């Protein structure tokens, strides 16, 4: 039995699989400013962000 | 205030958000646009035995 696309990859940073990649890709997850806590979303740069 | 890069058509004064609340200024003796930013805030957690 071939278990290694749900085993870990040790290759990836994120020590994740290469199934559990795809779900992840799959979803577009926002970043919804967690991970956006940076001063420069109060300045003006880009676009106009939600 | 900040300065912008926004391009105010000479007819428009003010600019405005999505929540109807008044972004982008320009000032009545100098014709340069001006950007508003609310103050710096974010919540306060206390963590305590
Ligand atoms: C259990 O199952 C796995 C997965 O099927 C088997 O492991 C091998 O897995 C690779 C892909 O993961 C199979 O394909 C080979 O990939 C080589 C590497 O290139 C890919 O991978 C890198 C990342 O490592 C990517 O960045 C890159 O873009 C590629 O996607 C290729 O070099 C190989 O090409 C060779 O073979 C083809 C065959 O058509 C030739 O045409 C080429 O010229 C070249 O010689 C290949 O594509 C690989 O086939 C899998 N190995 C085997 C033996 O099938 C495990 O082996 C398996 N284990 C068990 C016990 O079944
Ligand atoms: C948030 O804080 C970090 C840590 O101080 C800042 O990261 C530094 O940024 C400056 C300029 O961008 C770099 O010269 C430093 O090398 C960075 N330090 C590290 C440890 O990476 C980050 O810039 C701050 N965020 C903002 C928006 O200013
Ligand atoms: C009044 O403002 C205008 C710009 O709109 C400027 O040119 C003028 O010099 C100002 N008046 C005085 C007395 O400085």
């Amino acid at each position: 039995f071939n278990f290694s696309q749900i085993l870990p990859d040790p290759s990836k940073p994120s020590k994740r699989s290469f199934i559990e990649d795809l779900l992840f890709n799959k979803v577009t997850l926002a970043d919804a400013g967690f991970i956006k806590q940076y001063g420069d979303c109060l300045g003006d740069i880009a676009a106009r962000d939600l | 205030l900040t300065e912008s890069n926004k391009k105010f058509l000479p007819f428009q004064q003010f600019g405005r958000d999505i929540a109807d609340t008044t972004d982008a200024v320009r000032d009545p003796q100098t014709l340069e646009i001006l950007d508003i930013t609310p103050c710096s805030f974010g919540g306060v957690s206390v963590i305590t035995p």
